[PDB]
C-alpha cells in the first residue's frame, strides 16, 4: 500500500466491446462492480476530477455496492467456479521490509457474484 | 395510423393495457425466485427443521 495509488480491476475475455468485464473500483465509499461493457485507454489517471477509464456502456445485466476494502500487507485471492466470482481478502501489518515473511494467516471471504462470464485476462488500474 | 379515444366507445373500442411477462428456464446460474415462508420457531421438541 504505501501511498496507495491502487484500487481498480479490469477482468474479461477481451478489452473491446466483446462481452462484459468487471471494474471493481474503490472510492473509499462503495466497491462497485459494474458488468457493464466500457472502451478502454491507456494510462488511465482519475481523482485527485479527471474521469476517463470509460467511454460507454452499451447492454449489462449486474450491478453492486458496498462498503470498501479497507509497512503493510494487502492481499486478495480471486477465484471463478462455474458462474461464482469469489474474492477472498486479508490486509495485515507487518514489520518486516523485505518481502513476503514467513507466517501464517488465513483469508476470510468477503463476496460472491453470480456473473456467469468465463474470463481470461486482467490488468490493474491506479 | 392514430387511434382516437373518446369516453364514449362502448366495451369493445376502449384502452385495453397490456403486460406480458416472459420467463427463460434456460440453463444458468438463476437469480429470480420467489418469497419464502418463516414459520415460527419451537424449543426443547422433537420437530423436523429446514
Ligand atoms: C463512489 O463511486 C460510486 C460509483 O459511481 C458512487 O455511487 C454513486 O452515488 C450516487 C450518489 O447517490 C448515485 O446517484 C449513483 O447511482 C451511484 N452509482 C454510480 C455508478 O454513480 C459514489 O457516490 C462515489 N462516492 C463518492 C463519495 O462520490
Ligand atoms: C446488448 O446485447 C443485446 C443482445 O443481443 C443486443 O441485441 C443489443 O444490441 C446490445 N446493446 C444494447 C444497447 O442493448
Ligand atoms: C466462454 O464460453 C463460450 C461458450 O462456452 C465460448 O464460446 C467462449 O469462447 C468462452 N470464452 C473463452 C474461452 O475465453
Amino acid at each position: 500500500e504505501k501511498s496507495n495509488i491502487i484500487r481498480g480491476w479490469i477482468f474479461g475475455t477481451t478489452l473491446d466491446s466483446k462481452t462484459q468485464s468487471l471494474l471493481i473500483v474503490n472510492n473509499a465509499t462503495n466497491v462497485v462492480i459494474k458488468v457493464c461493457e466500457f472502451q478502454f485507454c491507456n494510462d488511465p489517471f482519475l481523482g485527485v476530477s479527471e474521469f476517463r477509464v470509460y467511454s460507454s456502456a452499451n447492454n449489462c445485466t449486474f450491478e453492486y455496492v458496498s462498503q470498501p476494502f479497507l509497512k503493510n500487507l494487502r492481499e486478495f485471492v480471486f477465484k471463478n467456479i462455474d458462474g461464482y466470482f469469489k474474492i477472498y481478502s486479508k490486509h495485515t501489518p507487518i514489520n518486516l521490509v523485505r518481502d513476503l515473511p514467513q507466517g501464517f494467516s488465513a483469508l476470510e471471504p468477503l463476496v460472491d457474484l453470480p456473473i456467469g462470464i468465463n474470463i481470461t485476462r486482467f490488468q490493474t488500474l491506479l | 395510423q392514430s387511434y382516437g379515444f373518446q369516453p364514449t366507445y362502448g366495451v369493445g373500442y376502449q384502452p385495453y393495457r397490456v403486460v406480458v411477462l416472459s420467463f427463460e428456464l434456460l440453463h444458468a446460474p438463476a437469480t429470480v425466485c420467489g418469497p419464502k415462508k418463516s414459520t415460527n420457531l419451537v424449543k426443547n421438541k422433537c420437530v423436523n427443521f429446514n
